[PDB]
RNA sequence: GAAAUUGUUGAAAGGGAAGGGCAUUUGAUCAGACA
RNA sequence: GGAAUACUGCCAGCUGGGACUGAGGACUGCGACGUAAGUCAAGGAUGCUGGCAUAAUGGUUAUAUGCCGCCCGUCUUGAAA
RNA sequence: AAGCUCGUAUCAGUUUUAUGAG
RNA sequence: GCCCUGAAAAUGGAUGGCGCUCAAGCGUGUUACCUAUACUCUACCGUCAGGGUUGAUGCCCUGACGAGUAGGCAGGCGUGGAGGUCAGUGACGAAGCCUAGACCGUAAGGUCGGGUCGAACGGCCUCUAGUGCAGAUCUUGGUGGUAGUAGCAAAUA
RNA sequence: UUGGCGGAAAGGCCUUGGGUGCUUGCUGGCGAAUUGCAAUGUCAUUUUGCGUGGGGAUAAAUCAUUUGUAUACGACUUAGA
């Protein structure tokens, strides 16, 4: 059809941090349409993926991702943590990325 | 989750609209804020323009021209609200920044766009009734601001037009909903409502 | 084909670097303790340079282990190549810098005949 | 943004373009050949001896503005270690 | 943290190893530190504390 | 000499492992994988595709059919972790599945498949004639629209 | 035939200092391991 | 008069989802299920499978981004002062 | 830091009991 | 109880800033949430302690600890020269120097590749000392910014 | 392709007539496989690059000279086929 997308939205907001030291290893994502702690239990251990696009092709494309998962919940408000195998960049901080369905418990 | 998010700044609070556009901003939402003029500051007339006056004192004694910049438009103002929210020496501040529109009225492209309101920063909503408030247009006005007739010359014109444009639609919207009526009695009509549409 | 071994980790990969060693030229980078009494770097001020301690020191069972996972033993000549003809999976051969290519040629020939890994075979031995 | 145009994005604008230049000059040092090939390609040198002096000799054998240079003395030093090499193939 | 009631890291020395580097009296005391430890023999134990003393506290007899 | 020999020199007598006390145990399927469902692909070639289930196998994988003639997924296998199982079931008592396993899907057309193919998705279609538009249920391809909340979603 | 300091070439950065630490992106470059 | 429920507490009741970790390296011990030989989640991870086989992971280097970081030595309570 | 001894040995910025001071 | 007055100077500036008025103020109550080199569990380094043991100041098992000026103790890294040894390295290239390359040490440092260079130099066991520099308005030598700047305008041409 | 409207930064809104496709409003028939159990698995306007070609049009500015309504030097203001 108009669509194929089998993966939910979200932003990449900041790094887990303090007022004033940050933990580069945890990134904080803010899942679309989730607000809530009990409605962003589903979404732990969810695929994470960051795609961007370089100008030299690597191995046959023009497209990188970054892996990750998400591990917990964040705060009252439905923004979870997620850990990357490599860390973002944190020039990404209002970037989007996406959660996959899987592993999937349905 | 619209890629640009249109809002009616009338009738808001400027200090809570401020807040919530920089917080969008910094997480990354492109917004437009229409309509600055009509933006409402709580407390009293005489207040707000007390406080405008202590910002107009201030400045660089030894050369003005380096000094604090006084901004009289309703725009500005309200940028000098949410620039005042957002850590805009870093080149995250600065990026989120660029992702703000602020105008007076509603200019082109804009007027045949949906615009949007912000329920937390509403002043119906918010402030207690009988508590007094200021219109964002008249005290700038007061402190400078030269184009309020234009701007209200311009708005009148786009309202007619907006009316003429409205009257179109409601006249089409009851067509459909005439034809649209005289079909619920069939099969399809009757499955849909078993399936809840 | 070495011993097998635990992952190897390395507790602190990047250097040790001298304080003002990248403001001074006259200040190589080195390690030296900062022994000044106001010296913000020896009182651990949030920001500044970490300082070598013993809780870096490395595991003892993949301590002066090579990423192939071998010892390196320098050796000068055949006799020295020899001594690791029985201990083939822990150590490995490393020609000495001043070796001549004509001998190295032997060496790199005794080595092979003998099962022994040398870590750089193609020093002075360009064709 | 700049104090005397906020409604134009400044900043931005001037790193796409960055970027984009970065991207178009990158490109054309790769089509000019100037950056070195895939470690697979049978033309890579990895794990093998870099040598200016060597890669001069070999080039000169074989037959702009550059400051690789081969002094005589080292060529013929070159000349003198490979007809040692060449005796000791011959030999075996 | 934890409030210590007593020192850390604090030897108990009792003269653990011999100062000399005469061959024959480390082999001595290698013998006599085997056979204190598996005799269980006072006899033993004292011989090999003598054994670690210094001249100045080995009186002649 | 270079360098001067070790004093010691470890044992190159390489140790055997411990005895492991790790037994192996069947895997527990979730409650919504019965045979006969229709599940969502939700990864692969064939993503967003809704397939029946037919079998589980002994390498904890889930024998799948499109089947093949009503939108061109074959037999296969996949994971049980990359498919959504949803609420539509049908019988599959007519099928018969007892030939393929995980021999059968090794790779080190053999024309094999192909017969076994038409075999299974004759009766795989004529249970699936049973209920109006599930054929072009399974035909149809799934995804997500705007403002499609996955948590809140029933399958 | 070292450093301070300088010229040329190539690469990069630069809106009222630069330098340092942690982490990663990008460009460049490179070793090991290959039965 | 007959119940239910709330609250507090207990279970050597059952069960689902997620994250980090896998130190050790023949056997020995304490136990469990078993008539039985044996088996086990019981003195520390194994099994099955895929892709790649090289700049892909990784390192180095130049820079960008987020946060942190005042110029050292000496002498003075004490020093940005 | 060295010796000699002893090691249910020697005790304790604490409490309790009895007895003083306010 | 809250609110207003209950005295104020002098460059333009501060509840930290923006701003906030059924608060984003004040008093109080109930929960949820954020995060320190702190607490808990695990791994690794070192120190100390307790046991075992016919490269024994080694090896194995277990437990607990780790701030630091003056000062104390211990183990190590590096340099010139000397005795011994490796029948050590070297014109198929010693020492030195340069290095967008590689590796080992917590570190002092050590090792390898490439370039340049053109004749000597190292490992280990010991001996010995004119033996380790950022500072001393340190000594001698060399070199910058200032800077193509100040200026080269008395004595008639 | 017909016509109307829009100057706040209009650069878009509406509409006429044929043409050419598609139509899942309903009923059918063929094809998919091996990307091997997942790996963004690459899907959207613009292109100061070239090749094909039908058409359109054939400038100025600065230095040097010169004026003094200008001027420390630049700058400014004039003039010259
Ligand atoms: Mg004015
Ligand atoms: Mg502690
Ligand atoms: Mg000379
Ligand atoms: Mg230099
Ligand atoms: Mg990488
Ligand atoms: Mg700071
Ligand atoms: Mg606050
Ligand atoms: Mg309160
Ligand atoms: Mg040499
Ligand atoms: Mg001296
Ligand atoms: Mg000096
Ligand atoms: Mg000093
Ligand atoms: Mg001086
Ligand atoms: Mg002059
Ligand atoms: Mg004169």
């Amino acid at each position: 059809a108009e669509s194929h997308r089998l993966y939910v939205k979200g932003k990449h907001l900041s790094y887990q941090r303090s007022k004033r030291v940050n933990n580069p290893n945890v990134s904080l994502i803010k899942i679309e349409g989730v607000a809530t702690p009990q409605d962003a239990q589903f979404y732990l251990g969810k695929r994470i993926a960051y795609v961007y696009r370089a100008s030299k092709e690597v191995r046959g494309s023009k497209i990188r991702v970054m892996w990750g998962k998400v591990t917990r919940t964040h705060g009252n408000s439905g923004v979870v943590r997620a850990t990357f195998r490599n860390n973002l960049p944190a020039k990404t901080f209002g970037a989007s990325v996406r959660i996959f369905l899987y592993p999937s418990n349905i | 989750v619209e890629p640009v998010v249109v809002i009616d700044g009338k009738g808001h609070l400027v200090g809570r609209l401020a807040s919530v556009v920089a917080k969008q901003l910094l997480n990354g939402q492109k917004i437009v804020v229409v309509r600055a003029e009509e933006l409402n500051i709580s407390g009293e007339f005489f207040r707000n323009k007390l406080k405008y006056h202590d910002f107009l004192r201030k400045a660089t004694a030894f050369n003005k021209t380096r000094g604090p910049f006084h901004f009289r438009a309703p725009s500005r103002i309200f940028y000098k609200a949410l620039r005042g929210m957002v850590s805009h020496k870093t080149a995250r501040g600065k990026a989120a920044l660029e992702r703000l529109k602020v105008f007076e009225g509603i200019p082109p492209p804009y007027d045949k766009k949906k615009r949007v309101v912000v329920p937390q920063a509403l002043r119906v909503l918010r402030l207690k009734p009988g508590r007094k408030y200021t219109t964002l247009g008249k005290l700038s006005t007061s402190v400078g601001w030269k184009y309020e007739d234009v701007v209200a010359k311009l708005e009148a014109k786009r309202k007619v037009s907006s009316a003429e444009y409205y009257a179109k639609k409601r006249a089409f919207t009851k067509k459909v909903a005439s034809a649209n009526a005289t079909a619920a009695e069939s099969d399809v009509a009757k499955q849909l409502a078993a399936l809840g549409y | 084909a070495s011993l097998p071994h635990p992952k190897i980790v390395k507790k602190h990969t990047k250097k040790f670097k001298r304080h003002h060693s990248d403001r001074y030229h006259r200040v190589a980078e080195n390690w030296r303790k900062q022994k000044g009494i106001d010296s913000v770097v020896r009182r651990r001020f949030r920001g500044n340079i970490s300082q070598p301690k013993i809780g870096y020191g490395s595991n003892k069972k993949t301590k002066f282990l090579s990423p192939s996972g071998h010892k390196t033993f320098l050796v000068a000549n055949v006799k020295d190549l020899e001594t690791l003809t029985m201990h083939t999976k822990t150590y490995a051969a490393e020609i000495a810098h001043n070796i001549s290519a004509k001998n190295r040629v032997v060496i790199l020939a005794r080595a092979k005949a003998l099962g022994i890994k040398v870590t750089n075979p193609k020093g002075r031995l360009a064709l | 943004p700049s104090k005397n145009s906020i409604n134009r994005p400044k900043l931005t604008s001037n790193l796409h373009h960055k970027v984009h230049s970065l991207n178009k000059k990158r490109a054309q040092r790769e089509r000019a050949g100037l950056l070195k090939p895939a470690r697979s390609s049978v033309n890579s040198k990895s794990g093998e001896i870099k040598s200016v002096a060597l890669d001069l000799y070999f080039q000169n054998k074989k037959n702009s503005i550059t400051t690789r240079t081969l002094s005589k003395k080292r060529a013929k030093k070159i000349e003198r270690n490979l007809k040692y090499a060449t005796q000791r193939k011959l030999l075996v | 943290g934890i409030d210590h009631t007593s020192k850390q890291h604090k030897r108990s020395g009792h003269r653990t190893a011999p100062k000399s580097d005469n061959v024959y009296l480390k082999l001595l005391v290698k013998l006599y530190t085997f056979l204190a430890r598996r005799t269980d023999a006072p006899f033993n134990k004292v011989v090999l504390k003598a054994l670690f003393l210094s001249k100045i506290n080995r009186p002649p007899v | 000499s270079a360098q001067k020999a070790p004093k010691w020199y470890p044992s190159e007598d390489v140790a055997a492992l411990k005895k492991t006390r790790k037994a192996a145990r069947p895997q527990k399927l979730r409650a919504s994988l019965v045979p006969g469902t229709v599940l969502i692909l939700l990864a692969g070639r064939f993503r967003g595709k809704r397939v029946v289930y037919l079998k589980h196998l002994e390498d904890n994988t889930l024998l799948i059919s499109g089947p093949f003639k009503v939108n061109g997924v074959p037999l296969r296998r996949v994971n049980a972790r990359y498919v959504i199982a949803t609420s539509t079931k049908v019988s599959v008592e007519g099928v018969n599945v007892e030939k393929f396993n995980v021999e059968y899907f090794a790779k080190e057309i053999k024309a094999e498949r192909v017969e076994d193919q038409k075999v299974v998705d004759k009766a795989l279609i004529a249970e699936i004639k049973k209920t109006p538009l599930l054929k072009q249920y399974l035909s149809a391809s799934f995804s997500l629209k705007n403002g499609d909340k996955p948590h809140m979603l029933k399958f």
